[PDB]
RNA sequence: GCGGAUUUAGCUCAGUUGGGAGAGCGCCAGACUGAAGAUCUGGAGGUCCUGUGUUCGAUCCACAGAAUUCGCACC
RNA sequence: GAGGGCGCUUACCACUUUGUGAUUCAUGACUGGGGUGAAGUCGUAACAAGGUAACCGUAGGGGAACCUGCGGUUGGAUCA
RNA sequence: AGGACCGAACCGACUAAUGUUGAAAAAUUAGCGGAUGACUUGUGGCUGGGGGUGAAAGGCCAAUCAAACCGGGAGAUAGCU
RNA sequence: GCUCGCCGGAAGACCAAGGGUUCCUGUCCAACGUUAAUCGGGGCAGGGUGAGUCGACCCCUAAGGCGAGGCCGAAAGGCGUAGUCGAUGGGAAACAGGUUAAUAUUCCUGUACUUGGUGUUACUGCGAAGGGGGGACGGAGAAGGCUAUGUUGGCCGGGCGACGGUUGUCCCGGUUUAAGCGUGUAGGCUGGUUUUCCAGGCAAAUCCGGAAAAUCAAGGCUGAGGCGUGAUGACGAGGCACUACGGUGCUGAAGCAACAAAUGCCCUGCUUCCAGGAAAAGCCUCUAAGCAUCAGGUAACAUCAAAUCGUACCCCAAACCGACACAGGUGGUCAGGUAGAGAAUACCAAGGCGCUUGAGAGAACUCGGGUGAAGGAACUAGGCAAAAUGGUGCCGUAACUUCGGGAGAAGGCACGCUGAUAUGUAGGUGAGGUCCCUCGCGGAUGGAGCUGAAAUCAGUCGAAGAUACCAGCUGGCUGCAACUGUUUAUUAAAAACACAGCACUGUGCAAACACGAAAGUGGACGUAUACGGUGUGACGCCUGCCCGGUGCCGGAAGGUUAAU
RNA sequence: AAUUCCUUGUCGGGUAAGUUCCGACCUGCACGAAUGGCGUAAUGAUGGCCAGGCUGUCUCCACCCGAGACUCAGUGAAAUUGAACUCGCUGUGAAGAUGCAGUGUACCCGCGGCAAGACGGAAAGACCCCGUGAACCUUUACUAUAGCUUGACACUGAACA
RNA sequence: CUUUAAUGUUUGAUGUUCUAACGUUGACCCGUAAUCCGGGUUGCGGACAGUGUCUGGUGGGUAGUUUGACUGGGGCGGUC
């Protein structure tokens, strides 16, 4: 959060330091395309995912697959989402259609936004990598070849292509290098929308995590009915481990369909 | 705290309902025995 | 009280079939140093608790006593 | 009729304190800094290669006696 | 701007004071805040047994539940006067 | 009568928890009111609560019931598409007068309207199961007007008003203007009108999104209400009788403008901040088929249908509940009043109505306190109790930097009631009179009628004036949870610790978890900077160090010796 | 600090008196790196005595409007039980004299004082064991079922190297 | 007749892969103004999955029990 435009923090005149002070990115209404999620954790009944708190889920922007590549477009405005972190931005494809794309640090003009196969290469809807040039940034990649995007945030996640590799079967990412998905799938670039939204606490609480839902705050402490400790007197002190399925290192995994991880690295 | 003993007719639909003490077979027995053989009445169907 | 340990070379304690009394180390000489230590080869250093018994031979065990010492017995 | 004597009005203003701080004395109740080096002891890297150096800002192991690894300007022996 | 400092009934729960031979398994009088939200607030259908939501309590949960308001096992075991 | 009370966030209003018809009166005492007992919904004899518009069918649904065929299933039963239920989401949709004990959007009495058949004239190309406008929100607000309603007097009814005073400058009483039509104003939204074409919109498309020209700038959709229309429509001071003493019978004044604020109207205006305020519809139009000299719809006015209830007592709360008209709870609802920071408090007019145990007595029996000579906590587990101190402003105040804050620190103080500037200052207000203009909800000049600080010079009455109800110990110390706290209602009231960052950790992904027997519903409309482990202990530094044991697991050089 | 192993350790300054208003030579068992440590923001649902206030907090409350309760009228129910005409240290011990008599000799009644006097009441005493024993939470004892976990035969084939 | 080779003729295994199993919680096509859901071109990994017991500790994540007695009442120290 070196960079700009920052906004950084105010001077102490206020119990709040942060939250994030961006100017010129919330608007209103929730335009005509919106929808919503529901209820509470609900599974069936004896829900196993803790602490809940589930009263304002609550709206979620609507646009997934983005698979329109070859028609142009051009940058309306750019928001944010609370689900995600996420820098979105409504976008007008001149055909005749409006749409929500997953933009970079500030793309507008409204620029020249535009895909095809080898046809174009610009900042690009969904955009195949085996006609495109190689980088760093390439952000949308589908998870699998027409499933869907890996990623619905440009909150820093650089994927890495590479070349040629064993015939097609590219990126480099953090936690492993050998997914060898092939450059079939689909880009869009590129992966610095807004990190300053992620990349430093908004507060100690704040608005993003207490108005409808309740995060987790405890599991080993106080009351022995749930987890393996223990006695009373304040004590612990004990080998009390997260039983009977584990913790510290140990992995999960030995069989899945596609499993393609290979050499793991790991630490 | 609230204190207890109050009429209503739409809290009768889980738990006091003359369709579902036909309904259940569980409230069936109850309904002859009460009734039908009990050599008796309800008649408070309001 | 009972049951254990301990009284084996200046230091630290190893060792006992139950027949020899030990080395890490300190001294001594030997020479290398004017000397001394290192390091060095040689040599030495003993209340092996006392008493009685078993025994071929008791430092050792068994038994009686003495004494340091510890865990528990006490509330 | 007029003041000044008074008798009201009120202040400059002595006492007085809401306060708490300058700085000067001994009563200096866990100490550690810079040395003489009346025999100090453990150690001993540097003033020639102080007999398999390392000076300089110094960051670090931590008996430092600061080892030790760059960058020089030869106040460090040559035919390395 | 800020779960601001200091504000009403919509909040609970500090010691007392007339609460114990009850107005009462809980609430009180001159007093006193958290001041817009780590608020509580109400029609009803999803938590129906050894429970099931966790500001995470052995307190709850009919008011006294470490399994009770069930009566069908069962007029049980019975070292029991 | 006569003097005063309780509820004062009223037991004012209409009605929703269904308990149900037990209100008025005509008359009454067990089956009851821990007193009388006339009253208490007691309890008895009558009768009753008039709804096309109130709200719920409807067309309609977010959550959630059920559900074809089914993946399944011991017998049970589980989960679900199309459908179909479905409000506490939405849409059209009662007012001034009068009249019965009541009970009243109803009743009458007129104004005149909403859904859908029908008729006589008139105009016109229509349509859907599909398209598009939005149909739709959340509260703090900001800004201008309307004045609700009050006080005043011109003006009108009464008269000079029982003590002392009062006969034109007093002192009382009404102070109403209904409709729907008519038009448009306050802020606001938007430059007007045609023509030609697409990489678009479930097949299409006069409608929407994007494009490409033409011709013009003054164009389009209302909105509280002022204002007015109605209305020789009435209400009513009073006048004259009659009575079943409730009233109704006959008749009847007056009838203007100012001044100041809403709890409400405009404002799904317009602003400001983000947890990110839910869908079928009315509102407004596009076509598909198929009609197609046919049919449809929109309009003047003529009519009929207006689809079983409920409407009675009753509430910020006695026929609910508590169960003894119970010091539990606890409402959407008209907001009654002046000075008030205030739903902070002794005072109110009313509506129910003073709430069916009070006479005398005046030992000690602490549900208590006050002013004490002395002294000032010399008491003690509890300066406990009784407080007191509680404005703007100032004659001016200390440690401490997180330079906010520690600062209504602290200290003590003029305070009542009024001359004079000022037959009220200033400041707020804008009648008329006079002029202009675009022609009309228009502006310029101007000072009428209300109102009301804040001080300066001067007074002097105190034992007392912020003469009264609201509402505070400077401290200064110990251990810094560092965010207010309300979070373990049940010993503690926090001296509990929920923050929140992160190295590491479980997933390269049909992800981790499996609750339900078949779910893939949390996470997901989502990627290892998403979500979870175990925690973290403001902030900011700082985590030195040291691997014996013992964990955390990983592995294979290699033996202990297995289902294979 | 809940180490103060040793004892209320101190030097003694301040002080009607320092078992401390602290006013820096320690006597350190069983101190700390995330069960952490050098520290602190303004807030008190503020824990512990310490100034000056105001004083009746001691010892000293003897006066009071006064709630009422004994009194006078309506009404009078049980938290359930030893006959009473129940001697005020009494003595003697199935180790406790309102009843084994040495004494004093208390008229009948206020249920008005009602101060020790059903050891009493609110009730299977909390200290609690004979318990062939309700289950009631744990831990590098004991484990077990569900599970965690991989390798294994069942099952799903050999063509080549 | 073998320590052993080349081949025939009898035959087991592990690597090495392709792949009508398979799973489609991936698309396109498609019954269909369709969230379940029918079925194929295709795309994907792949004998993987699924669990039935056998071997293994791993934890106090159901349930269970309180296993003598000796008591100048218990815990230790002694005995039938």
């Amino acid at each position: 959060v070196k960079c700009k435009p920052t906004s950084p923090g105010r001077r102490h005149v206020v119990k709040v330091v942060n939250p994030e002070l961006h100017k010129g990115k919330p608007f209103a209404p929730l335009l005509e395309k919106n929808s919503k999620s529901g209820g509470r954790n609900n599974n069936g009944r004896i829900t196993t995912r803790h602490i809940g708190g589930g009263h304002k889920q609550a709206y979620r922007i609507v646009d997934f697959k983005r698979n329109k590549d070859g028609i142009p477009a051009v940058v309306e405005r750019l928001e944010y989402d609370p689900n995600r972190s996420a820098n979105i931005a409504l976008v007008l494809y001149k055909d005749g259609e409006r749409r929500y794309i997953l933009a970079p640090k500030g793309l507008k003009a409204g620029d020249q936004i535009q895909s095809g196969v080898d046809a174009a290469i610009k900042p690009g809807n969904t955009l195949p990598m085996r006609n495109i040039p190689v980088g760093s940034t390439v952000h949308n990649v589908e998870m699998k070849p027409g499933k869907g995007g890996q990623l619905a945030r440009s909150a820093g996640t650089y994927v890495q292509i590479v070349a040629r590799d064993g015939a097609y079967v590219t990126l480099r990412l953090r936690s492993g290098e050998m997914r060898k998905v092939e450059a079939d799938c689909r880009a869009t670039l590129g992966e610095v929308g807004n990190a300053e939204h992620m990349l430093r606490v908004l507060g100690k609480a704040g608005a993003a995590r207490w108005r409808g839902v309740r995060p987790t705050v405890r599991g080993t402490a106080m009351n022995p009915v749930d987890h393996p400790h223990g006695g009373g007197e304040g004590r612990n002190f004990g080998k009390h481990p997260v039983t009977p399925w584990g913790v510290q290192t140990k992995g999960k995994k030995t069989r899945s369909n596609k499993r393609t991880d290979k050499f793991i690295v790991r630490r | 705290m609230k204190r207890t003993f109050q009429p209503s007719v739409l809290k009768r639909n889980r738990s006091h309902g003359f369709r579902a003490r036909m309904a259940t077979k569980n409230g069936r027995q109850v309904l002859a025995r009460r009734r039908a053989k009990g050599r008796a009445r309800l008649t408070v169907s309001k």
